[PDB]
C-alpha cells in the first residue's frame, strides 16, 4: 500500500520521461524528413540535371 | 526502461496499457521514414552505372571523386575522408571499460539502417558514372553516351555562354576544375 | 511546364494532368522518354578552309562517311550549312575538330 | 521464405569514348501518377464529454 | 529571374524587391501579365512550292 504510491510515482516519471523523448524525435524526424526532401530535391535538379 | 525486469513492476504497467504499444509504433514509424528518406535521396537510378576503365575525360580528373577500387571501402577520396571526420556513435551491430553503448542495458537499443555504407557508396558511384559518361540524359530516359567536353559545352549553352568559350580554353577550363576539386580535401 | 529534373515526373516534362482524390491530389505527368538510340561519330568541331565552325543549335555527327547537324535529342541529319553553324576562332585551337 | 541481399539496381556499363554520342531515333510520351496527401480529417474533441 | 510559375507571383515574373518588416520579409514582384488579345486564324506551317 505504500511501495504502489511510491512506484506510481516513479512509473509516472518514467512514462513522462518516454513520452517527451519519442515527442523530441518526432520533431527531429520531421526535420531530418525536410532536410531530406531538399536534399533529394538537388539531387534530381543539381546532379541529374 | 520503466521496470528492472527483475519484478513483478511490469504488472502495473498493464494498468496504463496501449503507451508503451504507441511508442513502439512511433519510433518503427521514424525508423521506415529515415529509411525512406535514405531510399529517396539516393536511389535516384535503377541502373548501377560504371566507368570506363581509361579515365580520361578531355582532361578533366575525376580520381577524387570516383571510387578508389584498391581500398575495401570502395569509396572516393573524399567520402574517405567524410567517413573520418564525423565521430559516428551508432551501435547497429551484434557484437557486444564500457562506452556509451552501455545505454543498451537500459533497453535503449539502435537499429542498422537498411541500406549499408558499401550501397550508398554504390549509389553515389552509379550517379557519378552516369552524369560524367552521359550527361543529363540519363536521369530522364536511357543513358546517352556523349564526350565530356562536348557534354560542358552543352553545360555552358545552358549558362549563356557559347561553345567556342569552352573549346579554345579546354586545357584552361580542365585545369581550373583539378585546381578546385583539390582544394575542396584541403577545405 | 518545368524545367526541372524530375519535378513533375520521370523524363523530359510536357503537361501534367490534376484529379480529385480522397484528402489529396493525383498528377497525370505527361513527359518526353527518348527511345531507339544509336552509336554516331561526333567532333567539337568541323574545319572548312582555316575557319572553326561550331553548331547554332545541334550536333556535328558522323555515319561513317559523312557529317550531319542533328537536333540534340531527336536524330534529324541535316546538311552542314553556314545557316546551321556560326565561325569562331580558327582550326589550331580545338581539340578533335575534322 | 528467403532471406538474400538487396540487388540494389542493374548493371549497365555506358560505352564511353573521346568521339561517340548516342542520340534517340524514335521516343515515347510516358504518363506517370504522383498521389500526393493535400488535408487530413478535421477532428473536433469536447473536454467533459 | 525564375521560370517558375507562380513561385514569383502571378504572370511571367520580371523582377522581385525585398522588404523588410517586422519578423518577415515582402517580397514585391513584378510581373508581365498580358492584356487585350485578339483572335487571329494560326497554321501549323506554310506551304510554299
Amino acid at each position: 500500500p505504500e511501495a504502489e504510491v511510491q512506484i506510481d510515482r516513479l512509473i509516472t516519471g518514467r512514462l513522462q520521461s518516454l513520452q517527451t523523448y519519442v515527442t523530441q524525435q518526432l520533431i527531429r524526424a520531421a526535420e531530418i524528413r525536410a532536410s531530406a526532401n531538399l536534399a533529394a530535391t538537388k539531387m534530381s535538379e543539381c546532379v541529374l540535371g | 526502461y520503466i521496470c528492472g525486469d527483475s519484478t513483478e513492476c511490469s504488472n502495473l504497467l498493464l494498468q496504463y496499457g496501449s503507451f508503451c504499444t504507441q511508442l513502439k509504433r512511433a519510433l518503427t514509424g521514424i525508423a521506415v521514414e529515415q529509411d525512406k528518406n535514405t531510399q529517396e535521396v539516393f536511389a535516384q537510378v535503377k541502373q548501377i552505372y560504371k566507368t570506363p576503365p581509361i579515365k580520361y575525360f578531355g582532361g578533366f580528373n575525376f580520381s577524387q571523386i570516383l571510387p578508389d577500387p584498391s581500398k575495401p571501402s570502395k569509396r572516393s577520396p573524399i567520402e574517405d575522408l567524410l567517413f573520418n571526420k564525423v565521430t559516428l556513435a551508432d551501435a547497429g551491430f551484434i557484437k557486444q571499460r564500457d562506452l556509451i553503448c552501455a545505454q543498451k542495458f537500459k533497453g535503449l537499443t539502435v537499429l542498422p539502417p537498411l541500406l549499408t555504407d558499401e550501397m550508398i557508396a554504390q549509389y553515389t558511384s552509379a550517379l557519378l558514372a552516369g552524369t560524367i559518361t552521359s550527361g543529363w540524359t540519363f536521369g530522364a530516359g536511357p543513358a546517352l553516351q556523349i564526350p565530356f567536353p562536348m557534354q560542358m559545352a552543352y553545360r555552358f549553352n545552358g549558362i549563356g555562354v557559347t561553345q567556342n568559350v569552352l573549346y579554345e580554353n579546354q586545357k584552361l577550363i580542365a585545369n581550373q576544375f583539378n585546381s578546385a576539386i583539390g582544394k575542396i580535401q584541403d577545405s | 511546364q518545368s524545367k526541372r529534373v524530375d519535378f513533375c515526373g520521370k523524363g523530359y516534362h510536357l503537361m501534367s494532368f490534376p484529379q480529385s482524390a480522397p484528402h489529396g491530389v493525383v498528377f497525370l505527368h505527361v513527359t518526353y522518354v527518348p527511345a531507339q538510340e544509336k552509336n554516331f561519330t561526333t567532333a567539337p568541331a568541323i574545319c572548312h578552309d582555316g575557319k572553326a565552325h561550331f553548331p547554332r543549335e545541334g550536333v556535328f555527327v558522323s555515319n561513317g562517311t559523312h557529317w550531319f547537324v542533328t537536333q540534340r535529342n531527336f536524330y534529324e541529319p541535316q546538311i552542314i550549312t553556314t545557316d546551321n553553324t556560326f565561325v569562331s576562332g580558327n582550326c589550331d585551337v580545338v581539340i578533335g575538330i575534322v | 521464405i528467403i532471406a538474400y541481399t538487396m540487388s540494389l539496381g542493374a548493371e549497365n556499363s555506358v560505352a564511353y569514348s573521346n568521339n561517340s554520342i548516342a542520340i534517340p531515333t524514335n521516343f515515347t510520351i510516358s504518363v506517370t501518377t504522383e498521389i500526393l496527401p493535400v488535408s487530413m480529417t478535421k477532428t473536433s474533441v469536447d473536454c467533459t464529454m
